[PDB]
RNA sequence: GCGAGAAGGGAAGUGUGUUUCAAAG
RNA sequence: UUUUAUGAUCCCAGGCUGGUUUAAUAAGUCAAAGUUUAGCCAGAGUCG
RNA sequence: AGAUCAUCGAAUAUAACGG
């Protein structure tokens, strides 16, 4: 058995407790706080203010195939999402998700 | 899974006292030090069955992290936990070396 | 522990005057609880051998029935309010092992303090 | 004092000749043998600060685990492979930028990296 | 089909065989019953010569060397029952033992009784390992015996756990270990030069080299087997082995015989 | 301008859950 | 160098828990190895 | 953040790394 196509549980958003902290000044239990934010992040807005965004995709788990067999004749599969800035080009399209 | 009236008797609240300790704190001796800095200690816990009222036991081996590396083969030692993971294997502390073999 | 649960075979017995017992430490306490509440002559640590007397009224013994609990497989614990409701509406002996050494059932509830059921005198269903 | 500039194009032909990804081990020989982190620094100092730094978790480098046990790579090893994190050009750039001042650091009057200390 | 038939022996297993056989017959010049010289000089010397360890027995020959090596390993004299002269002469019996099944075929009674002798010895080791560390070392290098630590509990793969046969590895050379033949690591079978198949169902006894079970100098380097790298002390080459009579992965302990 | 999957069983076995603690973005 | 009968490699299926009264000197002080019905936690992404 | 028996389908076991 060499390079089986495995399969991984799904996992959406996290959303972030309320009692949480911005930065663990020396912790005195034997585990890391919560944060508040989470996984979203905070943006201006265009009418020059602050509101929540969708971060970039989260962590898109390309290991399990489409559920709904009808997707290819509403969306397009095998997408990739690219990171342009002038001729600068950064590589971070591999989203993995590390063991706790 | 316990139920509410398995978490009172006091056959279950003895094992959970033995496998208690400050900090998550375990007990365990040193069975392999190959590796830099790096010692597996082999943990033994306790459960509770409640059909036949009767404790037995099963070991539980881990890696954990020396600085000074005075811990060796054969030697019971103390590990605490971590809310991390550093290493490939590594996953615990070292406190203090109980019992030291000679040699 | 296993020598313990070797003295009910000795004590019990019907046509004999004295029995010999193997030598323990934890087996000469035991011996104290039971000669407090009448059911025990007396006894003699004769070196590598306890020798124990039996009493006996109007033929039969004073001891009829003997149920050990407490096995050195394993190990019975009793909450102070637990015990209660095991021995109720009886007139047995148990002996429990508390912390602060060896006494009667009817004492630990008394201290509140949780035990350890090792046998049982004179005690039915 | 006076801390020389490392140019770019001088590490290109260290990082090239070792061997887009390359494998850690040959990575640490080579430094040495250049000798352009110049007592005689030995090949467990690098290891030594490898693991002290924190670089497989930042870099990611559990996550080739997944690929190969799935599920069971998810536990703790008593709750598996441990190759080392494949560092590639930009990666090496970094490591390289930061070992480079671990050791001046060493010997200064005035620490850099940590100058702080509790109680 | 195959028939199943013994395997030859290997060239050098009967040169070593026979070569054990000549130290066991060794008669040095000294005497039996600790006939010292004051008496003997009571007899004549044609009465002497019966006397003498040339004219002795097997039994007494075999009783002579016990003495010697019980005076080398004696704390007081008139000492038998400490644990340091029970292990040299546990040593002497079960050679003596082996020594007579080599001449003795067909005496299938004294194979389980040789089994009992090895088993003990072993308890004897695990006890004065933990009373004493110091003395266990010193009365090793003297009988050259492979020294073995008890820190651990054996495992229960008989590829890695420990075998009482193989304990006097550098007395005996062809005892160490061979292959496995249960259901893989079978032989194959082949053709003689007698118009016939044949199979084997033991493997053949190879010569195994010098360095087995010994220390190694490593090179330092980071891979999948050094997730941390090599301790120093590796590199030298110094380590202790807490199993150094392990047969290693792909191989079984030697036969009782 | 604000709210809206309030009709979801397709993924996973040592996981999903339970229990003990902790959290001044 | 590492796991391995205290189950390592490995094939198919099953998602975990709570729910008040409840007779009998089994008079339960939590329904006594395992039985449920409004409920808690949790359940990936895509207009190229 | 720590700890936290596995079961059914009769069964068929040693595998992956470096010289």
């Amino acid at each position: 058995a060499f390079d089986r196509l495995r399969r991984l549980p799904n996992k959406a958003l996290r959303p972030g407790k309320c009692a949480g902290s911005l930065f663990p000044s020396l912790p005195a239990s034997v585990g890391d706080a919560p944060s508040v934010h989470g996984d979203f992040c905070v943006v201006r807005r265009a009418d020059g203010g602050f509101h929540l965004v969708p971060p970039y995709p989260p962590r898109i788990n390309r290991t399990v195939e489409p559920y709904p067999p009808s997707a290819g004749n509403f969306y397009e599969l095998n997408r990739q999402f690219k990171l342009q800035w002038k001729n600068v080009e950064y590589q971070f399209v591999p989203k993995l998700l590390p063991r706790p | 899974h316990y139920k509410t009236w398995q978490r009172n008797t006091a056959g279950y609240l003895r094992t959970f006292m033995r496998n208690k300790l400050p900090n998550n704190e375990m007990i365990g001796y040193v069975i392999n030090d190959k590796h830099p800095k790096s010692i597996r200690v082999a943990c033994d816990r306790f459960m509770y069955v409640m059909r036949y009222k009767k404790t037995f036991r099963y070991t539980k081996k881990v890696w954990a992290h020396d600085e000074e590396s005075e811990a060796r083969l054969g030697d019971v030692v103390r590990i605490q936990p971590l809310g991390y993971r550093i290493g490939p294997w590594k996953n615990y502390v070292l406190v203090r070396v109980l019992h030291k073999e000679p040699r | 522990m296993q020598r313990a649960c070797e003295m009910v075979v000795s004590l019990l017995r019907v046509d004999a005057l004295s029995q010999r017992c193997p030598f323990h430490v934890l087996n000469v306490q035991i011996l104290d609880l039971l000669q407090r509440e009448g059911l025990i002559r007396g006894f003699k640590v004769d070196g590598t051998k306890i020798d124990i007397l039996l009493k006996h009224y109007k033929g039969a013994p004073v001891i009829r029935n003997i149920r050990v609990v407490s096995k050195p497989s394993r190990d019975i614990w009793l909450t102070p309010h637990e015990l209660k409701f095991r021995t109720r509406f009886n007139t047995g002996l148990w002996i429990m092992q508390t912390s602060c050494g060896v006494i009667s059932h009817r004492d630990c509830l008394r201290m509140g303090i949780g035990g350890k059921m090792l046998m049982a005198i004179n005690n039915g269903y | 004092s006076s801390l020389p500039r490392l140019l770019d194009s001088e590490l290109t032909a260290i990082f090239q000749g070792a061997a887009i990804t390359v494998s850690s081990n040959r990575l640490f020989k080579a430094l040495l043998q250049s000798g352009i982190l110049d007592p005689v620094v030995e090949f467990q100092k690098l290891c030594d600060l490898y693991e002290e730094g924190r670089f497989y978790r930042t870099w990611a480098g559990g996550a080739h685990i997944l690929k190969i046990s799935g599920v069971k790579g998810l536990a703790p090893p008593g709750g598996i492979d441990g190759t080392p994190k494949h560092m590639s050009y930009e990666e090496f750039r970094t490591f390289v930028h930061a070992v480079r001042v671990w050791l001046r650091d060493e010997r200064s009057p005035v620490p850099l990296c940590d100058a702080t200390v509790r109680a | 089909v195959a028939l199943k038939t013994r395997a030859p022996k290997s060239p050098w297993y009967i040169e070593a065989e026979k070569e054990f056989l000549n130290e066991r017959a060794q008669v040095p010049d000294a005497y039996i019953e600790r006939w010292h010289g004051e008496d003997l000089s009571k007899l004549s010397p044609a009465l002497r010569r019966c006397l003498h360890l040339r004219c002795a027995s097997s039994k007494e020959l075999h009783s002579w060397r016990k003495l010697q090596l019980c005076r080398l390993l004696q704390r007081r004299p008139f000492d038998t029952g400490s644990p340091a002269v029970q292990l040299a002469c546990l040593t002497e019996k079960i050679l003596n033992v082996r020594a007579h099944l080599l001449r003795h075929f067909r005496d299938q009674q004294k194979k389980k009784v040789l089994s009992i002798w090895l088993s003990r010895r072993h308890r004897v080791m695990k006890y004065l390992y933990r009373v004493d560390f110091n003395l266990y070392k010193y009365v090793c290098q003297q009988l050259r015996i492979k020294c073995v630590r008890f820190a651990i509990p054996d495992s229960r793969d008989r590829q890695r756990a420990i075998s009482p046969i193989a304990v006097d590895g550098d007395r005996c050379k062809f005892l160490i270990r061979q292959k496995l033949w249960k259901a893989r690591f079978r032989p194959r079978q082949l053709k003689q030069v007698d118009g016939k198949v044949v199979r084997f169902t033991r493997h053949p006894m190879e010569q195994p080299s010098s360095a087995w079970n010994l220390p190694k100098e490593h090179r330092p380097s980071l891979s999948r087997a050094w997730p941390y790298g090599v301790r120093e002390e590796r590199l030298k080459g110094n380590y202790v082995i807490q199993n150094p009579t392990a047969a290693g992965l792909g191989y079984c302990p030697a036969p009782l015989f």
